[PDB]
RNA sequence: CGGAGAGGUA
DNA sequence: GCTAGTGGCGGCGAATACCCTC
DNA sequence: GAGGGTATTCGCCGCCTACCTCTCCTAGC
């Protein structure tokens, strides 16, 4: 819901997520950028880092 | 053969023109001046209108007062009225207002009369209506010490408009009409896909026209008698499912005001108040005139009404039905015949111009309406026989409205003062966007286009390049606006195919009924046309060949369509539209230089451009110069009187440039009225001089002029050819403060006595002192609680120069300072800037580039006699961009600089047959003009190139092709092939690299989110946006992106830890959670959302 | 889950907030539409900027001024009622309107 | 967008007349405005992609 | 029924009650996220959130006063409706009815405008930032350089 | 559409605009000629059922595949009867 | 002079339409206030010299410097990622010569 | 440096 | 100086308002 | 009256990036 809300239609996405009580597993480029974590690509991958 | 003979002391600039100009260019500041002097009802406007339309001469303020008065309460037992507005002398002069941060204004008084209808007593008084800002002689306002320009607005005229559409789902031609009022309520009619006519008041549901027609009192017999010939009307009278005047009124009331008792009287009152109130609905004079013309209702009656009528509505419906039924003529009873057709909304006959006077009148009108509401409210809660006009009138809303308009309006704009041309073009500007116009984003591609009706009224070349492309335009040279607000243009009448000399001004709609020939139509020493058929312009952008006896009018010049800035581009017709647009725009960005020089090759629209702009000093009356100095000129008039002119020296413009005036007359010379008596910023002997003449080469050179870069000689730096003076303004104030009494003094704690060397006893720097970055300008201490800290004025980063002036305002000297401040010292520092790498140069033909390199004179290409070339331009940019006028300018500039003499020993050569006499010979450094569309030809240029005078030694350096043989300054070998050399006019643009370099390592941070501030003046950081993040993610660089997002932006502890690690030998630590995520979580919680981070 | 924020994030969950949650987040109620006083430039009591709700506006200082030193750390004043702590707390504490 | 049946027989070496320059400027400004709209339209597609 | 069941199953599968749509209390954002600044001279420029909170508080206080003092049904209902509208404007201004405008006839910002749009929280602050150790100036051509 | 709008509608899986119907079963076709409409009937080789398209406006041309489409002509399962852009959802 | 030695620097020009809008170089001090750009990277940046401006960023940590020196170095990105055609090749004046 | 507006550069 | 409060347009989906039989 | 369709109609969402300069910020007692 974080990636969807940061793309378009923040209000609709947020209301739907709140109603459904969605949990966000922070596995993605945009989400890791938002929370300030190493992206899971390139040199941020487990086998490399 | 010369250009101008009207201005007394004009330079003798010889022109290549072959055409005579019947008409002289009008005053270029007449639009603003005329519009304002109409508003204030000056005697000059009164005479101008009397010699034409003396029937109804009334100014703007008088019109507003007549409209508003009388004010009568509901009972009608008492009334109030206003009349004869009057003005006093300006409180302070223009320079005083600019210096003291005042507003240039004059008091306004009006006469108020109070009449009681049941006693007959009259009490009259002169009521003060507030200070009224007044326009200066140059078309500008001084509002709080800042010069401003009110821009004219292009708006859609009120009237009735018919349009046609082809529907998508079905094959039908659906028609519509809209009656657009001036401050009223809209009214629409249309025929839908079900062949039913209807109405749509404001934005409500559609209703049949029969409903409204019966609501007006018509019955079936009346409606069928007149209408009914259209099958649609007779079909709509069947499916209406309603009948009865009262029923129709009730239905209209239900549609308009749902949830209220549907009573017949209430419905009638609401309808008649919506469309016949005379206070809630208005068409204005332009709207009434346009509606009458369109529908042909009244042709003899004057425009005395401004509201709708039943006849107008029935005529509109009849027009709509006839148009929908494929007809082309009609005659409403009691009216003249008129064709039926659709209206082009963008035609210049349909859209008008709101000038400065009209905008100010609208603001005065709204303020007076608020005052009227206040006075009407106050007239019913006060005792009779004790009320006087002064006890009823409250002036606060009017002054508030004027303040709001002149301070916070989109049409009142900070004046542009790079040079005289920028301001002159700023005053002659037409903008389509404002309070009641278009939107800079929503605007489509068809409102930004060039229309056939713009010919001679708006320039097609000069427009911005960004989102404002096509929304802001410039008025043409010969255009003027008529009383109703429509732009006109002069045409020369022709009778029986004989061109006469009788100029008539025509609007676009008037012009569409005639065919007009071009100025470049051959003539035979009289009006008779030489050729049997003439190419003429027709209604909708159409051109046709017509016999010479069918021509109606004729243009007055081949430059009628271009504007002032576009008329200063030589060889314009050889340049493509894009580069001409760029050149016209970039001529307004040139910076004044220390010394000015006029072009070798001009066009003639420079003397008048400089004189009309107003930055030069002109002699008002004839006389003999008595004393001349760098500070003043004294003129001894014939009648024994004297007049002294003061020159403004080293003044500062709105953009930081220098405005210095220099006398150009001697101590015994005799002057004439209207003669230029001193120069200005970019003026040379009274002519615009925006650049310098430089010897150019058109070869590629070692890759330094690669991809639009430029190579310069070092002579242009040694000899201060392209040097400019820039002036900065710094100010600080001493407040009372809650702590108390912060003071300006030299006693600043914990500062070395060396750092206070330049400060004087008061605490301010001394005039003539050199200041560098971080230097003290005004020492000040504030009691933060001794606890007195230092809050002195410093020199910002990258700023330096000489202190040239100080102005200090002290409350102890009864100065008009704002509330809570004691001192307002201001400091001016000036610096001379030479040309350097990164500065932006440009010619008049849209050629631009930054200075890639500046070479020594010893290693520039040089001619056989040893003359280095000042500038080198690359060959690969000329032919691709379709601006070949720069090469022609280079050729003609070499010809003018060198001089020539046509060898007409045995008759003039055939290529010089039509060349004007006095143009068969010239001396070195001769100034010539090539008008915009009637100038030098290619054959004449070849001929002149083939015959030029030798140099000092007696050798011709440039051959008949305009190409010279150069030497290589680095190796000394001659270049294998000849190069193109000559002189062109280069200008220095206000895009210097000294104002663009910025760097940062740490500084201020925003408070809501702990991120670096943005801005060079704030010492801000460079934004790393979303697309740069995409690029970094595509590279696969995770650690770089993480550090950029965490420890360089908003990791509060990471920043300090990183700084400590760097200043020590350690390695950078790991980042943490940024603050923006926490702010987001707090906002989401404030939205009543339960956000949690699970672990 | 992780209180304010601490590394080893696992998930970010969202949902509807009940009145009990709103009153649990709150450090106090706002019952006066007063932001700041002009005579003293200090927050009005029970206002939108009340220091007894959102925390001190200066590091280790009270509204009344009884305690103005780091030694009086973590003790709530008995006269003004504002807890003596750092000024950054005003970015974290929330109120509520009944 | 449709072609006019009348051509522009002048070249920029000779200099377009005043009625052959008006239509040329019309076309040039139309192209500039279309370019602005196209550059605004392409970024949205790139962001969605 | 498909859409009705979508929403009903959304409220049934989880352990969340649907009673969160009706609010008995309103949270207030911390002061430092809605600061009020002072213009040159000492005159404050109040934020938009402060104005909306102020309106909500005024209406709530006067409604409570009327309820406690006793009043006819009509006045109490009118005050309740105005409080409803005030809270709606606070949460999402302009969604229903005319926007609550401030000086200059411009709509005020709501809590929902801090997250939406090109200038909202996400696209302006989380997906992009301003950084330190960064500069800028004009570029010229150096032929002598290497790749 | 023929440029950036075409790319946008392709990537957005929208109805093309100038939609061109495509067959769905191999067989002969009984083409009909008329004003403002053409009746294209698919007579499958199996013959189980016959599909028909009657709303095809006469403005659009008929595609040429293998000669222009004509009455009593065999067509492929995915053949595009008319000239235009087929919607991605039917294919 | 000795501090900036072999410390890579990132240069970026907006709009950043594709990946090669950001590249890393080895700074060398010059006299003036304008940045000197190699002629063979203008196509990648889409930069001419009629008034354009660019931004400079400094990587700090060891990982960031390693990325700027290996992944993003200008001389390592010669070919276009979209098609594989070379982007750092002669054009205009060089082609003519 | 919080917001609104105007103008400009690529 | 202090206190109060009638110039955008395409795309998509839910909603009224409308028959149409039936 | 009652199921089966409507059938437009209306409201909401979307509309490139980066930078520079300058002016103004509530009314009433
Ligand atoms: O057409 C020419 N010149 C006309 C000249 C003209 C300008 C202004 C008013 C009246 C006439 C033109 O500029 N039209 C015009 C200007 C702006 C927008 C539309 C139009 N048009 C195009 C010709 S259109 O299809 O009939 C109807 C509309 C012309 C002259 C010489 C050589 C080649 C030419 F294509
Ligand atoms: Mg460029
Ligand atoms: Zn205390």
């Amino acid at each position: 819901w974080l990636s969807a809300a940061s793309f378009q239609e923040t209000t609709r996405v947020l209301t739907d997520a709140a109603i459904n009580c969605r949990s966000d597993k922070l596995n993605g480029l945009k989400e890791n950028v938002i929370i300030g974590k190493l992206i899971p690509a390139g040199t941020g991958i487990n086998r490399y880092r | 053969s010369s250009s101008n003979n009207s201005v007394p002391g004009a330079p003798n600039r010889v022109s290549f023109a072959k055409l005579r100009e019947p008409l002289e260019v009008p005053g270029l500041l007449d639009v603003q001046t005329d519009s304002f002097e109409w508003l204030i009802g000056s005697p000059r406007w009164r005479e101008s209108a009397a010699e034409r339309g003396d029937v109804n001469p009334v100014g703007g303020l008088e019109e507003v007062l007549y409209e508003l008065s009388p004010i009568e309460d509901f009972s009608g037992s008492m009334s109030l009225s206003f009349s004869d507005p009057r003005f006093d002398d300006v409180k302070a002069p223009v320079d005083e207002c600019k210096d003291k941060d005042m507003t240039y204004a004059a008091p306004l008084f009006v006469t108020a009369e109070f009449i009681n209808n049941n006693t007959g007593e009259i009490k009259s008084q002169t009521v003060f209506m507030g200070d009224f800002p007044m326009m200066t002689e140059k078309g500008t306002f001084i509002i709080n010490g800042t010069e401003r320009v009110v821009v004219s607005q292009l708006v859609r005229s009120p009237g009735v408009y018919f349009d046609e559409t082809i529907d998508k789902s079905t094959d039908k031609t659906l028609h519509s009409v809209k009656v657009i009022p001036s401050r009223g309520a809209w009214l629409e009619f249309d025929v839908d896909k079900r062949d039913t006519v209807g109405v749509r008041i404001d934005r409500k549901r559609r209703q049949p026209v029969t409903v409204l027609l019966k609501a007006l009192g018509w019955t079936s017999e009346q409606i069928v008698e007149r209408f009914g010939f259209s099958e649609i009307m007779r079909s709509t009278l069947e499916k209406d499912n309603t009948v009865g005047t009262d029923e129709a009124l009730l239905d209209i009331y239900r549609k308009l005001r749902p949830g209220e008792p549907p009573t017949k009287e209430s419905a009638q009152t609401l309808l008649e108040n919506l469309f016949f109130k005379e206070k809630r609905y208005d068409l204005a004079r332009v709207g009434r005139y346009k509606v009458n013309k369109k529908l042909g209702l009244h042709v003899g009656e004057p425009i005395t009404s401004s509201t709708l009528t039943e006849e107008d509505v029935v005529a509109t419906i009849e027009y709509l039905v006839r148009l929908h039924e494929g007809q082309t003529t009609m005659t409403v009873p009691g009216g003249v015949e008129v064709p039926v057709e659709t209206d082009d909304i963008d035609h210049f006959g349909n859209r008008r111009l709101r000038t400065v006077g009209e905008l100010i009148q609208n603001q005065i009108r709204v303020g007076m309406s608020r005052m009227e509401r206040v006075v009407r409210e106050r007239m019913t809660t006060q005792d009779v026989e004790a009320i006087t006009p002064q006890t009823l009138i409250n002036i606060r809303p009017v002054v508030a409205a004027i303040k709001e308009f002149f301070g916070t309006s989109q049409l009142s704009q900070f004046m542009d003062q790079n040079n005289p041309l920028s301001g002159l073009t700023h005053k002659r500007r037409l903008s389509a966007l404002g309070p009641g116009g278009l939107s800079r984003e929503r605007a489509g591609l068809e409102v930004r286009d060039v229309h056939p009706s713009h010919y001679g009224r708006m320039c097609p070349i000069e427009t911005p390049e960004g989102p404002n492309i096509g929304l802001i335009g410039s008025l043409s040279v010969y255009a003027r606006v008529n009383p109703f607000g429509f732009i006109e243009t002069p045409y020369r009448k022709v009778v029986d195919g004989v061109v006469s000399d009788e100029i008539v001004y025509l609007t676009a709609d008037e012009e569409d009924r005639h065919v007009v020939a071009q100025a470049n139509s051959p003539i035979d020493a009289d009006g008779r046309f030489v050729e049997p058929r003439v190419l003429v312009r027709r209604k909708a952008g159409e051109v046709e060949y017509v016999p010479s006896s069918e021509v109606d009018y004729m243009d007055v010049s081949p430059r009628q369509m271009v504007s002032v800035a576009t008329a200063m581009i030589p060889f314009l017709e050889h340049d493509d539209a894009n580069r001409a647009l760029m050149g016209a725009n970039m001529q307004r960005q040139a910076v004044p230089l220390v010394r000015s020089e006029a072009p070798l090759v001009g066009t003639g629209m420079e003397l008048r451009a400089a004189i009309d702009a107003g930055d030069v000093v002109v002699a008002e009356e004839s006389g003999v110069i008595e004393e001349v100095s760098a500070d003043y000129i004294t003129v001894m008039h014939d009648n024994g009187t004297r007049r002294t002119y003061r020159m403004r020296k080293f003044a500062r413009s709105n953009h930081g440039t220098c405005a210095n005036q220099c006398p150009i007359v001697d101590a015994g010379d005799r002057v004439e009225a209207g003669q230029v008596i001193a120069d200005g910023p970019c003026t040379d002997d009274g002519e615009m001089a925006l650049g310098k003449n430089l010897l150019v080469a058109i070869m590629p050179w070692e890759g330094h002029n690669y991809e639009d870069a430029i190579i310069l000689s070092n002579r242009l730096v040694e000899e201060d050819v392209l040097t400019s003076i820039h002036i900065e303004e710094h100010e600080i104030d001493a407040r009372d403060t809650k702590l108390g009494a912060e003071e300006i003094t030299r006693d600043i704690p914990n500062i070395s006595d060396e750092v206070l060397a330049d400060l004087d006893e008061r605490g301010i720097v001394r005039i003539g002192a050199e200041v560098r970055d971080g230097d003290i300008l005004v020492g000040k201490v504030t009691p933060k609680g001794r606890e007195v800290r230092d809050t002195s004025l410093k020199v910002p980063h990258g700023e330096s120069g000489k202190v040239i002036g100080i102005r200090v305002f002290s409350r102890e000297d009864e100065d008009e300072l704002p509330a809570g401040v004691n001192e307002l010292v201001r400091v001016y520092v000036a610096q001379k800037r030479k040309i350097s790498d990164g500065d932006k140069l440009a010619g008049r033909h849209g050629n631009k580039g930054v200075i890639g390199k500046i070479l020594p004179v010893e290693d520039m290409p040089f001619l056989a006699d040893g003359t280095p070339v000042d500038i080198i331009l690359n060959t690969h940019g000329v032919p691709r961009r379709m601006n070949i006028g720069q090469i022609l300018e280079t050729h003609l500039g070499w010809c003018a600089h060198s001089g020539w003499k046509v060898d007409a020993a045995k008759g003039v050569p055939d290529w010089a047959a039509r060349l004007p006499d006095e143009l068969l010979e010239a001396q070195p450094n001769a100034i010539v003009s090539t008008p915009v569309f009637d100038g030098a030809q290619e054959a004449e240029l070849q001929g002149l190139l083939s015959c030029t005078l030798p140099n000092r030694d007696g050798d011709v350096l440039v051959d008949a092709d305009g190409k010279a043989m150069l030497f290589d300054g680095r190796s000394g070998e001659p270049f294998p092939y000849p190069v193109t050399v000559g002189y062109m006019y280069i200008m220095k643009l206000h895009h210097l690299v000294d104002d663009k370099i910025h760097a940062r390592s740490t500084g201020p941070y925003s408070m809501i989110t702990q991120q670096p501030l943005g801005g060079k003046a704030q010492f801000g950081g460079q934004r790393f946006g979303e697309m740069e993040c995409w690029a970094m993610q595509a590279y696969g660089a995770a650690y770089t992106l993480q550090e950029l997002l965490t420890i360089k932006s908003d990791d509060t502890v990471g920043r300090v830890k990183v700084y400590e690690a760097i200043v020590k030998g350690e390695n950078i630590p790991e980042p943490g959670i940024p603050e923006s995520f926490k702010v987001l979580l707090k906002e989401l919680q404030s939205l009543c959302l339960n956000v949690e981070v699970l672990s | 889950g992780a209180m304010l924020d601490v590394n080893f994030f696992d998930e970010l969950r969202i949902g509807l907030a009940t009145a009990e949650d709103i009153r649990q987040w709150s450090y106090g109620e706002v019952k006066k539409p007063e932001t700041i006083n002009y005579r003293t430039l200090k927050p009005e009591k029970d206002g939108l900027f009340c220091e007894k709700i959102f925390g001190p506006t200066r590091d280790w200082e009270c509204y009344c001024g009884k305690y103005k030193r780091v030694r009086f750390k973590g003790i709530i004043c008995e006269r003004c009622g504002v807890e003596v702590t750092r000024a950054k707390v005003r970015r974290e504490r929330m109120g509520h309107i009944e | 967008g449709e072609f006019i049946p009348r051509p522009v027989k002048s070249s920029f070496r000779e200099g377009l007349t005043v009625l052959e320059y008006f239509i040329n400027t019309h076309g040039a400004r139309k192209g500039l405005a279309d370019t602005a709209l196209r550059t605004a339209d392409s970024g949205y597609l790139t962001r969605r992609l | 029924a498909l859409k009705r069941l979508k929403v009903v199953a959304a409220f049934q599968q989880s352990g969340n009650s649907p009673m969160g749509m009706v609010l008995d209390a309103v949270p207030v954002i911390p002061p430092e996220l809605r600061p009020m600044v002072q213009l040159d001279g000492g005159r404050f420029a109040t934020s938009d959130l402060n104005d909306l909170y102020r309106r909500v508080i005024n209406r709530n206080n006067r409604l409570k006063r009327l309820i406690d003092l006793g009043a006819p049904e009509i006045i109490v209902n009118n005050e309740k409706r105005m409080l409803q509208e005030s809270v709606d404007a606070l949460f999402d201004n302009g969604r229903r009815g005319r926007p609550v405008t401030g000086p200059g006839n411009r709509p005020l910002k709501s809590l929902s405008d801090l997250l939406k749009g090109k200038q909202g929280r996400f696209r302006q602050n989380l997906l992009g930032k301003r950084v330190d150790y960064s500069g800028r100036s004009v570029i010229v051509v150096g032929p002598q350089l290497k790749l | 559409t023929g440029g950036l709008p075409r790319v946008q509608e392709l990537f957005e899986a929208r109805v093309p605009r100038g939609k061109a119907p495509i067959a769905d079963v191999t067989g002969r076709v009984r083409l009909e000629d008329g004003e403002r409409f053409y009746k294209i009937t698919i007579v499958p080789d199996d013959g189980g059922e016959e599909v028909v398209y009657d709303k095809i406006s006469k403005r659009q041309r008929l595609r040429v595949f293998k000669r222009v489409l004509s009455d009593g002509d065999h067509v492929e399962v995915g053949q595009q009867l008319m000239e235009g852009s087929a919607d991605p959802h039917e294919v | 002079e000795e501090v900036i030695a072999e410390h890579p620097v990132l240069l970026n020009r907006a709009p950043t339409l594709h990946r090669l809008g950001i590249q890393a170089f080895e700074p060398m001090l010059v006299e003036g206030k304008a940045i000197q750009l190699h002629p063979l990277v203008c196509e990648a940046f889409n930069a001419d010299f009629d008034g354009d401006q660019m931004a400079v960023h400094l990587p700090l940590s060891a990982e960031a410097q390693a990325e700027a020196r290996i992944l993003m170095l200008s001389s390592n990105n010669i070919l276009s990622p979209a098609s594989g055609r070379p982007l750092a090749m002669p054009r205009l004046d060089m082609v003519t010569g």
